[PDB]
């Protein structure tokens, strides 16, 4: 999507493996706020929005 | 009410303890009042704050 009309994907009822994304060599930026990028797989959320 | 003088002492101390305990639920500016939640989410460099 264009940034003025960004696309929101709602994610729920699933297993979220964030190490696949974090340990990827294909991303130039991966900045986490309010949470450690290496503790994500130990956490549970009520929803994730992408 | 005859023994109010003794009951008042009991009430004041019970109240003081209840208040002290309730303060543990305050954030004081932190992301959470729960120490375990902070530690489970953040790494030391940020958890410390």
């Amino acid at each position: 999507a264009s940034v003025y009309a960004w696309n929101r994907k709602r994610i729920s009822n699933c297993v979220a493996d964030y190490s696949v994304l974090y340990n990827s060599a294909s991303f130039s930026t991966f900045k986490c706020y309010g949470v450690s990028p290496t503790k994500l797989n130990d956490l549970c959320f009520t929803n994730v929005y992408a | 009410s005859a023994l109010g003088k003794l009951q008042d002492v009991v009430n004041q101390n019970a109240q003081a303890l209840n208040t002290l305990v309730k303060q543990l639920s305050s954030n004081f500016g932190a992301i959470s009042s729960v120490l375990n939640d902070i530690l489970s989410r953040l790494d030391p460099p940020e958890a410390e704050v």
